[PDB]
């Protein structure tokens, strides 16, 4: 059972974590430019609400 | 198979060796044979457990 | 004085190795054995010119040379090296290493060898610095700058850019390991500071004014928490230890020795100088956690010992068992403890320095690292098996050995504080011996028809038996004749001690 | 107030640069000459330089309503004169082997110098609206110069759009808080009702896009890809330091600043800042992108410092120290990249994969290189480590934990990149001005080793600087 080495694996879960969740931002981004006025809408929207929840 | 056998019993001789010390501070033989009684007035409980330790 | 001086020449020799690289090739390794001569004599120096023999409860701040210089005065951050009796045992270690890194780097010539020693002294010297160290901010910029240059040996020097396993996997997590914790003790250190800002209200990173800052309970724990961690991941305790096996089992194994033998130190030499002292109730609470987490790591690296098949892999799991004596030893209240603690690290770098210099030599020897491939070459090798047997025999505790009395000692002080998590302890000692056995049958005992390659050997030469000799008998009389750095430990050891005791 | 020789003291720098764009557009119609031009507009940029001598002759003080000048826009005059410096001499090799019109370089990047100095000297809305648009124009232009590419006219549009839309936003929201207050000048302003709040929100939106902020940073990779090197000198570090200036001084001044709804908001843009930056950067295997990637995680830094500037008085020489080690950084690691194209070559080809080797092919700019790279993650015996110690201590001060932690785990995040680049530069192969570019790249990476390893000079310039 230790033949491979548990707990080197199991705290490698952080880069694990943090290359597939920069792979998903990665993709998040588009390159068609009406998605970047959208995420300017998109910003405006919750700057205002979280401005009025303050 | 020897050598992992007779470590176990070195580990048990260890043991007998550490609460000696504990106890009874010197590990010369004679000092311990004429310091033995003079610090067991009170407690003799723990002294098995390291006379059969050390057996 | 001596100081400044001993911590600047490895600096100074590796501009001037790579100065004379244009004048030559064959210079910087004659350039790089009379640098570290002269490491060595300054550190030999401070060991007979100095009262290693002092006084045993001379407070807290003792020490035999001093150096304070300002700069950065904002915050008060000084160069305030000094110099105690362990810290110089840690000192004279790492100039006798690097001789040992100089002499095996000996008829290695490349492409580019000024470049490779000038990293060799720029990381022995951020060690030597990490030893001499009382101000926060040099200790820290210190620790985290020895650990840039051993990248690019494991980068470049790992392989010449062949394959892509010597940077992406075993150097990277080596750097990144050690970096994400040295920014957690960071602002463990600020922490500390700014409530010793708001306790008295100047702006300090010393250490002797630092020690003694009123903190309410519940609040220095979270900055022992965060020392340890950066103390926990560069000595191989059980969470945080996957980089150890990576990164010696690639590195040349004179990066190798500077890898295990001396990087190790640094860890147990702050739990024991700023760890300890500056957080006595948040240490005496966290205790039995490390207790746990010591003899866990003892039984997890002997079986992680016994259960590989290469030599590398096999001496870097070796070590994560050796340290948990020592993180058992350091959390204890016993002073005999401690002083088995010094011995048990001190003899903990000569193990592994000549286990690795011999794993390395037989490797070039046959060019086969495979363990379980070769077997049996007893008949052919002449001095290096017996040397290895020694080394071997060396790890566990065998007396006439230094690790004996190391380890033992600990055993000792740590049944004198509490019974239960010592006696489970004393067993790493039988899972000791089954993985050196396993290391001694699988290499050297058998048949050398276990492999083809294992018929056409190499001989010898004089300078690489020269250096293990001198590191077998240098053992055997730390075995055999340890009161001499015991009592130069004495009274450091004593101090920290007496503030962890009469503190709480 | 009217003109006195005190305000012309004080405005030497904004008039120097001027007479500069005369001078060289007079030249410009007579000869129509590449030489004299370059000649022309870096002489003026100098005399600039040599003028701040001047201007710190005299004191902190006003020359209108629109200006507020004081020592910290000394320092801030004087980063974006030495960026202005520094694209001018990457331009010269890049554009030599440019087919024709080769002289309406200086005039746009002399434009921009203009623009840059004008928002260093701010104290009303609208001279933040008068320098904010005077350096777009020739960013609008200059990333467009070249349009014979098919990416450099693509990267033009997809900027000339967008930064037009942030323009329009950051002016809709300086109205609706005039609306409140009586006048728009910093000070004056604020004197919490939702209007001047929502106002407040959309100056942040017009201003996070030029800033590179988190929902505004999609255009951040494109151009810096499309753009010509030495335009990416200027777009990298002129710029962004000249912008920060302006959005500090209003934060600092303005007491609707002081209050928690605006800080709230901040806060977030900077956590994501960081997070969204240094997650997708890793991906890449483009050397201009993956500086474009990384300038959004240094702008995030700069403002996890900016939040706690009302909480202690280190945050100033905090933005100004990192600043300048950034400044330094990315001019040397820029011009690398631009000092590989000595020719126009047509489409540059610069990749990950392209930068194999380069320290057999040319080792003094492969070793420029990995210093600057290594300054830009966090390494010590670098200024940019210093920078990032300062933010670290800033966040620690102002009790930001959770903001504090994500420059460390970015840090830990963008450790990654930064390292493969300098690896790459190590594995095996596949004029008279330019040994000038050369000079202007090693003078930098000597000047980031000293003041990694020996940073209190720098200090003292910024807290004499600072009032």
């Amino acid at each position: 059972l230790l033949k491979r080495d548990p707990l080197n694996s199991m705290m490698n879960i952080p880069a694990v974590l943090s290359r597939f969740a920069g792979k998903g931002l990665l993709l998040s981004e588009n390159g068609y430019l009406r998605w970047y006025v959208a995420s300017m809408s998109i910003g405006a929207v919750v700057v205002l609400a979280l401005l009025m929840v303050l | 198979k020897a050598f992992v056998v007779t470590r176990v019993g070195d580990v048990f001789l260890a043991f007998a060796l550490f609460i000696l010390y504990n106890e009874l501070g010197t590990l010369n033989f004679r000092e311990m044979v004429e310091l033995a009684p003079a610090h067991f007035a009170d407690g003799n409980n723990m002294l098995m457990w390291a006379t059969l330790m050390l057996l | 004085m001596l100081l400044p001086w001993l911590i600047l020449i490895p600096f100074i020799g590796g501009f001037l190795c790579w100065q004379t690289e244009r004048f030559g090739v064959k210079v910087p390794r004659w350039i790089a054995l009379i640098t570290m001569g002269l490491t060595l004599a300054l550190s030999l120096q401070l060991w007979l010119q100095g009262g290693y023999s002092l006084t045993q409860s001379a407070g807290i701040p003792q020490w035999q040379s001093e150096f304070d210089m300002p700069w950065i005065p904002r915050f008060g951050i000084s160069i305030h090296l000094a110099i105690d009796g362990l810290s110089l045992l840690m000192v004279v270690l790492t100039g006798l290493l690097g001789v040992l890194a100089v002499l095996c780097s000996w008829k290695e010539i490349e492409k580019y060898q000024g470049f490779f020693h000038l990293n060799l002294m720029w990381i022995l010297g951020g060690v030597i610095g990490v030893f001499l160290a009382i101000d926060m901010f040099l200790f820290f910029f210190f620790w985290e700058m020895m650990l840039v240059p051993m990248y690019f040996l494991i980068a470049l020097w790992g392989h010449k850019a062949s394959d892509g396993k010597t940077r992406i996997t075993a150097a990277t997590k080596f750097f990144i390991y050690t970096q994400a914790s040295g920014l957690v003790m960071l602002i463990a250190i600020l922490a500390l500071v700014f409530v010793h800002y708001n306790a008295t209200g100047v702006w300090t990173f010393n250490y002797e004014e630092l020690l003694n800052t009123p903190m309410s309970s519940g609040v220095e724990y979270l900055l022992m928490l965060g020392f340890f961690i950066a103390f926990a991941v560069k000595m191989p305790v059980v969470p945080l230890h996957g980089w150890l096996p990576d990164a010696h089992s690639q590195a040349p194994t004179a990066g190798s020795v500077d890898l295990a033998g001396i990087l190790l130190k640094t860890a147990a030499y702050g739990l024991l100088r700023f760890s300890l002292p500056l957080f006595p109730n948040a240490s005496a609470e966290f205790a039995p956690i490390a207790m746990w987490l010591g003899v866990i790591g003892i039984f997890y690296g002997a079986w992680m010992a016994f259960a590989q098949t290469d030599i590398k892999r096999l001496i870097a799991y070796t070590s994560v068992s050796h340290m948990g004596f020592v993180l058992i030893a350091i959390y204890t209240g016993s002073q005999l403890a401690y002083q088995g603690a010094v011995i048990q690290m001190i003899a903990h770098g000569l193990s592994a320095a000549g286990l690795f210099i011999l794993c390395g030599q037989l490797y070039e020897r046959i060019h086969t690292r495979d363990m379980r491939m070769m077997g049996g070459l007893w008949s052919k090798m002449k001095w290096l098996p017996a040397l290895s047997l020694f080394f071997a025999v060396a790890t566990l505790g065998m007396p006439g050995t230094g690790n004996f009395v190391g380890e033992f000692m600990i055993l000792f002080g740590s049944f004198q504080v509490v019974p239960v998590i010592t006696v489970i302890s004393t067993f790493g000692l039988v899972f000791a011996s089954v993985y050196s056995l396993a290391m001694l049958h699988r290499a050297y005992f058998g048949k050398a028809k276990s492999q083809i390659a294992s018929q056409e050997l190499p001989g010898m030469s004089l300078r690489e038996l020269f250096m293990i000799l001198l590191l077998v008998v240098l053992l055997v009389l730390l075995g055999f004749y340890p009161q001499p750095i015991l009592d130069t430990s004495h009274s450091a050891i004593g101090n920290i001690q007496q503030w962890f005791v009469n503190s709480v | 107030m009217t003109i006195t020789p005190q305000n012309l003291i004080a405005l030497l720098p904004l008039l120097i640069v001027g007479l500069t764009v005369v001078v060289v557009m007079l030249s410009i119609a007579w000869r129509r000459n590449h030489f004299l031009n370059a000649t022309l507009s870096v002489i003026g940029l100098n005399a600039a330089l040599v003028s701040l001598w001047f201007v710190g002759q005299a004191g902190a003080m006003d020359v209108t309503p629109l200006m507020r000048v004081d020592g910290f826009a000394m320092l801030y005059t004087g980063l974006v004169l030495l960026a202005s410096l520094a694209t001018c001499t990457f331009a010269y090799p890049w554009l030599e082997g440019y087919n024709d019109n080769k002289d309406e370089f200086y005039l746009l990047v002399l434009i921009a110098a203009l623009g840059g100095i004008l928002l260093a000297n701010a104290n009303h809305l609208a001279s933040l609206f008068l320098g904010i648009e005077l350096i777009s124009l020739p960013l609008f232009g200059l990333v467009g110069y070249a349009f014979r590419q098919k990416r450099s006219l693509e990267a033009s549009i997809k900027y000339t759009i967008l930064s037009a839309a942030a323009s329009s936003f950051l002016l809709f929201g300086m109205a609706l808080v005039y609306a409140q207050s009586g006048d728009l000048s910093f000070v004056a302003l604020g004197k919490n009702e939702p209007l001047l709040l929502a106002g407040f929100g959309l100056m942040i939106v017009g201003l996070g896009f030029k800033l590179s902020l988190v929902p505004f940073h999609l255009w951040t990779p494109d151009v810096y890809q499309g753009a010509p090197a030495p335009v990416s000198t200027f777009l990298a570090t002129a710029s962004k330091i000249a912008i920060f200036g302006v959005v500090m001084r209003l934060f600092l001044y303005a007491p609707v600043g002081d209050s928690e709804a605006i800080r709230v908001v901040l806060a977030i843009i900077a956590f994501a800042s960081i997070i969204f930056g240094n997650l997708m950067a890793l991906s890449q295997t483009n050397i201009k992108r993956l500086l474009g990637y990384s300038s959004i995680s240094h702008l995030g830094y700069l403002l996890v410092a900016l939040i706690a500037l009302q909480t202690g008085e280190m945050s100033m020489e905090a933005v100004g120290v990192y600043l300048a080690g950034y400044l330094f950084s990315s001019l040397g690691a820029f011009g690398v990249v631009s000092l590989m194209s000595s020719p126009y070559r047509g489409p540059d080809a610069d990749s990950l994969f392209s930068y194999r080797g380069l320290f057999w092919h040319r080792p003094i700019l492969a070793a420029v290189m990995t210093v600057m790279m290594l300054s830009l993650a966090g390494i010590p015996m670098t200024l940019g480590f210093i920078g990032k110690f300062y933010v670290l201590a800033v966040g620690v001060q102002a009790h930001l934990w959770w903001l504090v932690g994500a420059v460390v785990v970015g840090s830990a995040i963008g450790l990654y990149y930064y390292l493969r680049v300098a690896v790459s530069l190590y594995l095996h192969a596949p004029n008279w001005q330019y040994s000038a570019g050369g000079i202007v790249v090693l003078i930098s990476a000597l000047l980031v080793l000293v003041l990694g390893v020996w940073p209190q000079p720098l200090i003292s310039i910024v807290r004499l600087a600072m009032p």
